[PDB]
């Protein structure tokens, strides 16, 4: 059944993936991004309108609170607009700290 | 082909 991403939704999910040894330390590509967007839709019927991040540079944080995965730095056309490398990493602080509007409040609206 | 081409992609992320 279809459904837009909610908090408890994204929340419970974030762990479900970590518990399945997913994403942690895996390298990012604009291709792999959509690869994720799709898993949620085919397996969990989640409207992929959710997955978004901060331009940066430096660390990239999710524009969907409750999401507990952040992009951290360490060519191709799915490469990085900031020429940096990015890999997924878990962080529970993002469940109680909207790092997004914290550091990049200007990227809303 | 549809469920496989989907799965092999999941693999890149440690799921499947």
């Amino acid at each position: 059944p279809l459904r837009t991403m909610s908090y408890k939704l994204a929340i419970d999910m974030s762990h479900f993936i970590k518990e399945k040894g997913g994403l942690e330390g895996i390298y990012y590509s604009a291709r792999r991004h959509r690869i994720l967007d799709i898993y949620l839709e085919k397996e969990e019927g989640i409207i992929p309108d959710w997955q978004d991040y901060t331009s940066g540079p430096g660390i990239r944080y999710p524009k969907t609170f409750g999401w507990l995965w952040k992009l951290v730095p360490v060519t191709s056309q799915w490469d990085d607009p900031w020429g940096e490398v990015l890999a997924w990493k878990f962080d529970p602080t993002l469940a109680y700290t909207y790092e997004a509007y914290v550091r990049y409040p200007e990227e809303f609206g | 082909a549809y469920q496989q081409g989907q799965n092999q992609l999941y693999n890149e992320l440690n799921l499947g």
